[PDB]
DNA sequence: TATCTGGCCTGTCTTA
DNA sequence: GGTTTTTGTCTGGCTTCACACTTGATTTGCATCACTGTGTAAGACAGGCCAGAT
DNA sequence: CACAGTGATGCAAATCAAGTGTGAAGCCAGACAAAAACC
């Protein structure tokens, strides 16, 4: 974004308010009122010259039951938590290293007919 | 051996692969028409005479006592010495194999028109199962006559045959069959020398022996280059059959055989491989105890014959063969030639 | 800056223009509607739409606030493909283009429709035969089978010049039944029977066979096949269940001659007239069929095993093919009926009093009588004795009449009488070929002027349908001088139009009972008209189909209930599907054309698929 | 007498 | 210039959503194969033959 | 160098589905001010 003079004014006022009142949560509709009254010829010149530096910044800016692997990894999830992308990497490595997957595939074989029907 | 083109008359469509020619006193006749006999010729038998390279097929009639045999493709045909012809097996227009046997004999010859007698011979004992592509010949031993029948094909037996392969065929068991026409009985002989099944071979009969040449064995799918001699002895007791392999056998399936002179025959045509036709011709010289197979000069085949995939034919008898190759289709289906010797 | 249109602005921009009406709306909602601005704008918009007759957008917005997803099940996509005639290749264009514009996959991709097909084709459902079928395999996953059925093709054998594919007869039937399940259930229900009731059902099947000409041969390597096809089809005609001592019509085909229910069973490129190849290919089919006559098919419909017995009626055959497959002589012969032993001369003198005597069984006997000649007879006498049966039958047909060809042949005869009435042949016996040519040209021109019929080369179903009217006789009388013969023609046509409904309707008993009642009476006067006022044509001769029509129609009707529904016309209409599917629904190559057409022709006959298209008509 | 053109016919060739 | 309408910016936190990896299984996309049909009747020209004209 | 198909095959590419907490995008509030078109 590119920031007008009034906008720089409002930002600096928000910075002042935060440093004066740290534990304080500002309301927006009242803050725009008080900032607009403060803006409504010498004070504003600082913000006026700041805005052209921000314009230069703009120029710079332009430049189905699950797989047997799924049945196995769901259960092994708690042990890895005790030990997502990282969890799945570990799950896949240990599943690859493992008659081991015959029971999970029998459960999936029971579930395949149920998906079909 | 001179090759000659032949023209054909209005009923050229009758002539098909598996047809047969029979010779009665020099007059040739034709049997095995395509489709069932029509009212133009109810017997299915035709006087087959070629005059000046034009063939006219004219209907012949039967005797009152005759059977009306169905047209048969690839039956075993044989000449019997009073002259008569034996037809055994073959396919009917309905693709059934017939187990029957028929006898073709001239009943009458008044004013050069011939009436035939077709009588069915009943057969008991070890009757050969219905077949096509098989040989039958008559041997003479010690003043006795006996019929020999070898090889061929049939459909699967009723126990194993299934509709999905309803048309599958298998070689018959290679048992030699002695068949006495006098009594109507048949005797089967299993021989060690005849191990494989064989069909579409050539058969040559002299005295008490029959030579078995070439053929195709379905199980192996080979066209063996073997020759088998089969001798039959006719003593007062039960006859005995002895077989001998004799090397120097031709390799040809579906070849045609004709007799040029007594004791010399020519073997032409047929196939050496499924895609390779046998263009060479062989001469057989017979000795009372010996058989001689000699390469002879190949005929001047035309380019049609050379490049045809299939050819078919039969022997006309006077050392002249009637040949057929598939022709152009719209014209006439087959192109016919005559090769003389 | 002229105010832009409100739709062009950015969100922020449209906010500023509507901020005045936005605050005015938040009031209405808190005062009248519990502060539901969402539901008060949703309703104001929807109502604005239907105010401008824009119901579609409103109805869509409704579906998207409900949020239900839109997508067709694959089987429903299949039905739309199969029944609107789209090719996979065209349907893929439709699918792809919809999914790219909507962003949603309304239609399913082809691999799924191809999976949806599997249920609807033979070889998917399991069944068994008690007793087991003789000579048939008991495998149940047999789909499309090679139609040559292991026909030997080695160069020594007889030359194989056809390509053919088929279904296994039972496996096919099974697939038909399972296609009809819902219609079988609902047919019990409307008969007040138990859905789950499983007694001995009975399936009557119509068998049809025909040849086609003018089937072009493809380029490419393959058998050099003939330019003709043959088709064997069956239609499921009725199913009755035995509940007590009553047979309950669970199902009857509403449209017995529709292409929609003539199911394909065997396609071959071959010539019906080539007996050797015809029997080679069809004999395995007749064997399978023979086997099913002596077994009961137990098959599982809706959970409950049911049993089906089968009755086979071969009636969709033209007379040419009947005679060919039942060993009878060709239609030229003196033995003019395929239903009786009458002779052409006899049918001309008696005309009406003949009963049905021939049968597939009788014929088989008589061939054997022919072949063996047991009374050592002469060939004239032998042929007399066997009444022309001089070849061995191989297919069992009902002795009936095909309406389509009957209707055709009859009209073709009338077209001839018309000519010979124009030339006054009733009075001048001899006439040059040139003189007859012009009789036909006269009549041809006139049928065009008075009836809007262009001449056609060979006679037509619709031409017959339109020629055999009394209006056409009026037209034709304008060309005949003698009104004594206007009266003869008018009567002859009256009798015919009294008769025709008997052998064309589905239930004559219900649909023209007085035509059925009078048939023996009307057919006598027709016969007598031909014998007196039409001596010149009908002395000593009559046409095959006049005989069939005058002598055997009432017997047939009491044996079977209908003629018109056993007619070939359903199968002939199937030929039209053959030509289309070979062009536009098959791989375009010699070794795939038959099966692709066989399969996709079967789907087109599936009631399950057809049902989805009558869903609008709940 | 002794030729002689024109129709007539058939048959191929060029494009469809 | 005066005037009118589009787009913002300032802030803290509200919601909704895509992303993050891996494994094996489904589901889509896509190219590949050898073949399809639409190309389509009659006029120009020569050369033989024989009866009636020159 | 015609050209848009004709359906089945099979291999590559996409998608799926689960675990939870990251940041990113849009948004609200009042008030005033850039730009950007018009007399
Ligand atoms: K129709
Ligand atoms: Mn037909
Ligand atoms: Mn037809
Ligand atoms: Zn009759």
């Amino acid at each position: 974004g590119k920031m007008s003079s009034y906008a720089f004014f409002v930002q600096t006022c928000r910075e002042e308010h935060k440093k004066k009142h740290p534990d304080a949560s500002v309301n927006f509709s009242e803050f725009s009122k008080k900032c607009s009254e403060r803006w409504k010829a010498k004070e504003k010149g600082k913000f006026e010259d700041m805005a052209k530096a921000d314009k230069a910044r703009y120029e710079r800016e332009m430049k189905r039951p699950p797989s047997a692997f799924f049945l196995f990894c769901s259960e092994y999830r708690p042990k890895i938590k005790g030990e997502i992308g990282d969890v799945a990497k570990k799950l896949g490595e240990m599943w690859n290293n493992t008659d081991d997957k015959q029971p999970y595939e029998k459960k999936a074989a029971k579930l395949k007919e149920k998906y079909e029907k | 051996v001179s090759l000659q083109m032949v023209t054909v008359g209005h009923n050229i469509a009758l002539i098909q692969p598996g047809f047969s020619l029979m010779n009665f006193d020099g007059q040739v006749f034709f049997f095995g028409q395509k489709g069932w006999p029509k009212r133009s010729c109810p017997t299915g038998v035709f006087h087959f005479d070629i005059k000046q390279n034009h063939l006219k097929l004219k209907p012949a009639i039967f005797s009152k006592d005759s059977c009306y045999l169905p047209p048969l493709r690839y039956p075993a045909t044989c000449s019997y010495k009073k002259h008569q012809y034996i037809i055994h097996g073959g396919k009917t227009p309905n693709n059934e194999l017939s187990d029957k046997i028929y006898i073709m004999s001239v009943a009458c010859k008044n004013n050069k028109k011939v009436t035939f007698r077709c009588t069915e011979k009943d057969l008991v004992g070890d009757v050969p199962e219905p077949r096509y592509g098989h040989s039958i010949d008559v041997v003479y031993s010690r003043g006795k006559s006996m019929g020999v029948l070898f090889g061929g094909r049939s459909y699967m037996p009723s126990t194993q045959r299934t509709t999905e392969k309803w048309n599958s065929v298998a070689d018959c068991l290679p048992h030699v069959f002695l068949i006495d026409f006098e009594f109507g009985c048949a005797t089967s002989y299993i021989l060690p020398e005849l191990q494989d099944g064989l069909s579409f071979h050539v058969s040559i009969a002299r005295n008490d022996t029959v030579y078995i040449l070439g053929g195709h064995s379905l199980a192996s799918n080979i066209r063996p280059a073997n020759l088998y001699r089969i001798r039959v002895d006719l003593p007062l007791g039960t006859p005995a059959v002895n077989c001998t392999v004799l090397p120097g056998g031709i390799s040809v399936s579906s070849a045609i055989l004709t007799q040029t002179n007594n004791d010399e025959f020519v073997i032409v045509g047929g196939y050496q491989l499924e895609n390779q036709k046998r263009m060479v011709c062989s001469l057989v010289s017979l000795g009372d105890n010996t058989i001689e197979i000699s390469e002879m000069e190949t005929p001047d085949w035309t380019s049609d014959i050379k490049h045809s995939k299939i050819w078919f034919g039969s022997n006309m008898g006077n050392g002249t063969i009637f040949l057929g190759i598939p022709g152009d289709n719209k014209s006439e289906a087959f192109y016919f030639y005559t090769l003389r010797c | 800056r002229p105010r832009q249109h409100l739709l062009s602005l950015t969100r922020r921009a449209q906010k500023h223009r509507l901020r005045e009406l936005k605050i005015q709306v938040k009031e209405f909602a808190d005062k009248e509607e519990g502060g539901d601005v969402k539901a008060v704008c949703l309703t104001l918009f929807l109502l604005a739409l239907r105010a401008r007759n824009e119901h579609r957008q409103a109805d869509e917005l409704e579906a998207i606030m409900q949020g239900r997803g839109s997508g067709l099940q694959p089987a429903v996509c299949l039905a739309i493909r199969v029944n609107t005639f789209l090719s996979c290749s065209q349907y893929h264009k439709m699918y792809r283009t919809v999914k790219a514009i909507t962003g949603r996959q309304i239609f399913q991709p082809l691999h799924a429709l191809r999976n949806a097909e599997k249920v609807l084709l033979p070889g998917y459902h399991p069944f068994e035969w008690q007793p087991p079928l003789k000579n048939v395999s008991s495998r149940t996953d047999v789909g499309i089978i090679d139609g040559l059925s292991g026909l030997a093709s080695s160069v020594d054998e007889y030359p194989v010049d056809t390509i053919a594919k088929r279904f296994r007869y039972d496996s096919a039937l099974v697939s038909a039944l399972m296609d009809m399940e819902e219609d079988i259930l609902e047919g019990m229900r409307s008969q007040d029977l138990d859905d789950y009731l499983n007694g001995p059902f009975t399936v009557v099947v119509k068998e049809s066979c025909d040849g086609m000409g003018d089937v072009s041969e493809k380029h490419g390597s393959g058998p050099a096949v003939p330019e003709k096809a043959v088709r064997f089809s069956f239609t499921v005609m009725r199913i009755t269940i035995e509940h007590g001592s009553q047979n309950v019509k669970v199902f009857e085909e509403p449209k017995p001659n529709s292409e929609l229910c003539c199911k394909p069973l065997c396609l071959m490129l071959a010539d019906e007239s080539d007996h050797e190849t015809l029997t080679a290919i069809l004999s395995p089919l007749i064997a399978e069929r023979e086997a099913m006559k002596s077994s009961e098919l137990t098959l599982e419909m809706g959970g409950i095993p049911r049993t089906f017995k089968f009755i086979f009626r071969g009636t969709g055959y033209d007379e040419k093919l009947v005679r060919e497959v039942e060993g009878l002589e060709a239609s030229g012969s003196v033995y003019i009926c395929t239903l009786c032993d009458t002779t052409r001369l006899e049918a001309s003198q008696n005309l009406v009093f003949h009963s049905i005597t021939r049968s597939h069984a009788e014929n088989l006997q008589r061939y054997e009588v022919w072949r063996s000649n047991p009374y050592h007879e002469s060939v004239e006498e032998l042929r007399d004795r066997v009444k022309g049966v001089s070849a061995k039958p191989f297919i069992e047909t009902v002795p009936s009449i095909d309406a389509l060809h009957c209707d055709i042949g009859n009209a073709a005869e009338f077209y001839k009488i018309f000519q010979l009435e124009i030339g006054e042949v009733y009075k001048h016996p001899n006439a040059s070929k040139e003189e007859r040519k012009r009789w036909q040209a006269t009549l041809d021109k006139h049928l065009r002027k008075r009836m809007n019929l262009k001449p056609i080369m060979r006679m037509n179903g619709n031409f017959a349908r339109k020629l055999m009217t009394q209006e056409t006789v009026d037209a034709v009388c304008e060309l005949i001088p003698s009104e004594e013969r206007h009266e003869a023609l008018r009567e002859l046509m009256d009798l015919y139009l009294k008769m025709k409904p008997v052998w064309r309707s589905s239930c004559p008993a219900k649909e023209c009972p007085e035509s059925l009642c009078q048939y023996s009476f009307n057919s006598q006067r027709f016969a007598e008209l031909l014998s007196t006022k039409f001596k010149y044509r009908y002395e000593g001769k009559i046409t095959n189909y006049f005989h069939k029509t005058l002598a055997h129609v009432p017997e047939i009707i009491e044996r079977d209930g209908s003629i018109g529904a056993w007619a070939s016309e359903g199968n002939e209409s199937g030929n039209k599907l053959f030509r289309r599917f070979r062009k536009m629904n098959a791989r375009q190559s010699k070794c795939y054309e038959m099966e692709d057409v066989l399969k996709h022709h079967w789907l087109y006959t599936s009631k399950y698929l057809q049902k989805f298209m009558n869903a609008h008509n709940a």
